[PDB]
RNA sequence: GGAGAAGGGUUCCAUGUGAACAGCAGUUGAACAUGGGUCAGUCGGUCCUGAGAGAUGGGCGAGCGCCGUUCCGAAGGGACGGGCGAUGGCCUCCGUUGCCCUCGGCCGAUCGAAAGGGAGUCGGGUUCAGAUCCCCGAAUCCGGAGUGGCGGAGAUGGGCGCCGCGAGGCGUCCAGUGCGGUAACGCGACCGAUCCCGGAGAAGCCGGCGGGAGCCCCGGGGAGAGUUCUCUUUUCUUUGUGAAGGGCAGGGCGCCCUGGAAUGGGUUCGCCCCGAGAGAGGGGCCCGUGCCUUGGAAAGCGUCGCGGUUCCGGCGGCGUCCGGUGAGCUCUCGCUGGCCCUUGAAAAUCCGGGGGAGAGGGUGUAAAUCUCGCGCCGGGCCGUACCCAUAUCCGCAGCAGGUCUCCAAGGUGAACAGCCUCUGGCAUGUUGGAACAAUGUAGGUAAGGGAAGUCGGCAAGCCGGAUCCGUAACUUCGGGAUAAGGAUUGGCUCUAAGGGCUGGGUCGGUCGCGGCCGGCGCCUAGCAGCCGACUUAGAACUGGUGCGGACCAGGGGAAUCCGACUGU
RNA sequence: AUGCCUGGGCAGGGCGAAGCCAGAGGAAACUCUGGUGGAGGUCCGUAGCGGUCCUGACGUGCAAAUCGGUCGUCCGACCUG
């Protein structure tokens, strides 16, 4: 709360297009711009460079992740069930 | 990236066992794939992420994407961007095999055909609101002449 | 003649408040005079780093306070240092004096220790 | 055009058969030596009027001496 | 101050139009036509983003 | 103002006439009549493909034809290596053609951009009109090069047995498709096919910073010059070098070697980086459009003086010099970031690499040179004048309309705003003279009242820049906001604050003011000298209260209805 | 009029979103102050684009739709070959 109360990232938007949608999209913008810890490297530098596409600076690796985050839930949840039938298959 | 899909591609390079050459296909990225990853297509392929095998081998409850609607039609089914088809039960007669749409729709498939395991990288697009005219028009300034 | 105004204005003249049209930050950016500051800052910094005059570690501290505009301009970052520097001084004269006296006490609870050893 | 560092290379161009018309500039004290071929002037600098003058009559076909001025 | 023309009937200021100013022994400035940047080879491995 | 693209098509240049046209005139013209003028391997078409168009195969259609561009195709007529046969040329040696074996993906014929991709030329001079095209002088690209025109690289090593004092000579065995550095990589070369891999070509918009150049600015030297009734070491103009090579500054590196760091450090305007190797040292690579040199002072320019009645592209003396600055403008190069539910071209063409199918002569030679330095020959065809717009184009016309770009000085000023000026351009826009009646069109000023006018404050006017104070209801907390409302603004003379470069290693000894050696002072509270850009604040004095003095330049507040807004 | 391909262009200022630095308070959660930063289908405004009002000029006009002042926008759903 040093410059601004309660608005953030979404000041860049002014009055317009109401308070719940510059609410609803803070987080999704807060999440896009974040810059993650890449588990390749250990370096926190994965930046999102397109829809779905994340990139490390060090590594200069490439990895398909959400639009949004670097992780879904629902992509978690998938991988785990799949190592879990994976376990269960080939044993 | 391709512009006109939310889902990102991946470019994978192969071997042709039949000729000395390179062969290179461009499938749909799958969550979790990196680049320099080793990636597996076959009957005998095991059960990970990114992995394209026969929907027969896979037990049920599996989350498949880019499904082939039909045997050889290299995939047709769940490939949008963050969509899925789940596996529910398979029949050793007449090698068939029921799987769950995106839509809520059951299908009956042969077991023949193949499936990338795991959901489309770049799901959750609609989440984020639009919030201008422009952006719309960006959006579908790739796609078509309908916005 | 707009040579004898230039000189005029050098010496400073028709530039009052009534001459004056653009704001302050269009006349003059705020933003280089922030570069020139910092600029002129690091520089002298540096140079004492270089002349071993400052450590590492006063020379990091003193280059973080310099970007926080603690430092209108050099004067005052010189005698910032010069009093740092007479600080450290009396610290270190202090903090010598304690170690050279604790040495001697202890080489002097040595000697004895080594007498009793020796006398049994 | 390319300069030309030793008299002997200086002589050896002034010998080929593809040379033709050798100006002399009297450029005091920064006399030129220039050679004319098929691809490049060859030009050779000497600081020393003795030398050149010297060297003024060492060509051996005789071509075209013609000096500036 | 001298102001100076197009030597070709290329008017537009494209990619292939870029030029740059040079004095002449005439103590006249004018147009010489640039060729353009090269690029150093990019390694094979496509993983190092700096040129070879 | 100086040049182009589309378009125009002789409108361009010289001479002549004034019949007709240029809404007056004309000795003038873009009118009329005679002639003249456009010079290319390097500037573009030509080559490539893009969006797309469009044959064959195939299908349809009564039919002219249509559908479609890989789809219901025996779709490549090419190439290396080997064999045979034939001719030609000193049938030695090679070329050509025919046959046989062998090898072979492409992806649809073809068209499609004078602003996309696309190797390679500049300087001076020259016409009445053309010149990166003509002449002069310097280069460069592509292709050919057989008999290779030359030199150079593959190159002239060792061992053994002899001869000779030795240098060296003879015979024999072989090696010899290069060399250097730990490394990045370098050296003028430095065999190689079918095949495979990669790169370049080949990339969006915006912000910040840094380097280079052009221009502008300041202090001077010259040369020519306006003023000089008073002053002014005066003000005005000029004061340089091409492409292509070599060398060196100057930038960048996500390149390498020593080493391992918390007392965390390095560092930017911002960032950012570091045990996956940071600071500190020593190297390497890329761009070098910048400086020196060949080119190149011979030429160009400014001056002073002449040859020649004339023609005459001439002859000569001089100079073309020394420095500093700037969030300054433009171009370019390079780092660093921000935005995308937007990710921002293809092909022609060129190059590097992985392999070793094969070749070579055998100990002085050869096969090879993605040819190392020179040397020889050629580069065909088309366009090239001029206007490019208040008169060469489209609007019936010399029509206040429309029509795509590049170059961009001084002062004031935030400014590419408005106003004045220099280089350059012009005659006021299809005519002039004489008066200043009414109505007009375009500007203004008006005592007192201040919307009483009118459907309606229509029109006009008021405020307006900058600095210092202050700023409400409401609210989606982002705004409202320059809210509203106040004070100052000139000129002159001062004061204070905001920076860089260099300098002490002084004493003694030694060597030729400088270099080396040892302990000293280590300015570690820093000072001395020399330079330079603009600013901010304060004070005094002063003018008939004038001072954003011209120009630039928001009138506000309280409410109702509608549409969220930006946009059309 | 719309879609696609390939090119070109858009002075000078105001407000000040993330991120970052320093100081102060706190037992923590964290909170204030001063700076840096330059985001915005942001604002004033020129070129460009368009055409609200004077229902001005003209209305056998410069013009079969132009002209003057005043205007909306002017980094993006922008303008243009
Ligand atoms: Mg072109
Ligand atoms: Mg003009
Ligand atoms: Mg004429
Ligand atoms: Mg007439
Ligand atoms: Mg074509
Ligand atoms: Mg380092
Ligand atoms: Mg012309
Ligand atoms: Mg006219
Ligand atoms: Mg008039
Ligand atoms: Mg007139
Ligand atoms: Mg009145
Ligand atoms: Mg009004
Ligand atoms: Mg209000
Ligand atoms: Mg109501
Ligand atoms: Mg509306
Ligand atoms: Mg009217
Ligand atoms: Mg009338
Ligand atoms: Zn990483």
């Amino acid at each position: 709360a040093k410059r601004t109360k309660k608005v953030g990232i979404v000041g860049k938007y002014g009055t317009r297009y109401g308070a719940s949608l510059r609410k609803m999209v803070k987080k999704i913008e807060i999440s896009q711009h974040a810059k993650y810890t890449c588990s390749f490297c250990g370096k926190t530098k994965m930046k999102r460079r397109a829809v779905g596409i994340w990139h490390c600076g060090s590594c200069m690796k490439t990895v398909a992740g959400g639009a949004w985050t670097y992780n879904t839930t629902s992509a978690v949840t998938v991988k785990s069930a799949i190592r879990r039938l994976k376990e269960l298959k080939d044993q | 990236h391709d512009p006109g899909r939310g889902a990102p591609l991946a470019k994978v390079v192969f071997r042709d066992p039949y000729r000395f050459k390179k062969r290179t296909e461009l499938f749909i990225a799958a969550e979790g794939i990196h680049t320099g990853q080793f990636v597996y297509c076959g009957k005998k392929a095991q059960l990970n992420i990114g992995n394209v095998l026969p929907v027969g081998t896979m037990p049920e409850g599996t989350i498949v994407c880019c499904l082939e609607e039909k045997p050889g039609d290299r995939g047709k089914l769940a490939r949008a961007s963050g969509n899925y088809a789940t596996v529910i039960s398979h029949n050793p007669e007449t090698k068939k095999t029921r799987v769950k749409l995106p839509s809520g729709s059951k299908k009956v498939i042969s077991s023949a055909n193949r499936a990338v395991v795991g959901v489309v990288a770049g799901g959750g697009r609609i989440d984020k609101p639009i919030l201008k005219a422009g952006r719309a028009y960006h959006k579908y300034k790739a796609k078509r002449n309908c916005w | 003649r707009c040579r004898k105004n230039t000189l005029a204005r050098r010496k400073g003249r028709h530039m009052g408040i009534g001459k004056r049209k653009g704001t302050a930050n269009a006349r003059m950016p705020e933003k280089v005079t922030w570069m020139r500051r910092m600029r002129i800052l690091r520089r002298l910094l540096r140079r004492y780093r270089e002349s071993k005059k400052i450590d590492r570690h006063m020379y990091h501290s003193l280059y973080l306070k310099v970007k926080g505009n603690v430092f209108k301009n050099k004067r005052i970052l010189m005698e910032h240092i010069h009093k740092l520097k007479a600080d450290k001084a009396r610290k270190k004269l202090l903090a010598d004096q304690a170690e050279a006296r604790r040495s001697k006490t202890k080489e002097a609870r040595k000697r004895r220790e080594e007498r009793l050893q020796a006398k049994k | 055009p390319r300069k030309i560092e030793e008299i002997k290379d200086f002589l050896l161009t002034a010998r080929r058969k593809d040379a033709k018309s050798v100006k002399i500039k009297k450029n005091k004290d920064n006399v030129k030596f220039k050679v004319r071929c098929s691809r490049y002037l060859y030009t050779l600098v000497i600081t020393d009027k003795e030398k050149a003058e010297k060297l003024k009559q060492s060509l051996p076909p005789g071509l075209a001496v013609k000096e500036l001025k | 101050v001298q102001r100076l023309t197009y030597r070709r009937r290329l008017s537009y200021n494209t990619a292939s139009n870029k030029t740059r100013l040079s004095r002449t022994p005439g103590n006249r400035i004018v147009y010489l036509y640039t060729k353009k940047v090269g690029k150093a080879p990019k390694s094979a491995c496509g993983v190092c983003p700096g040129r070879l």
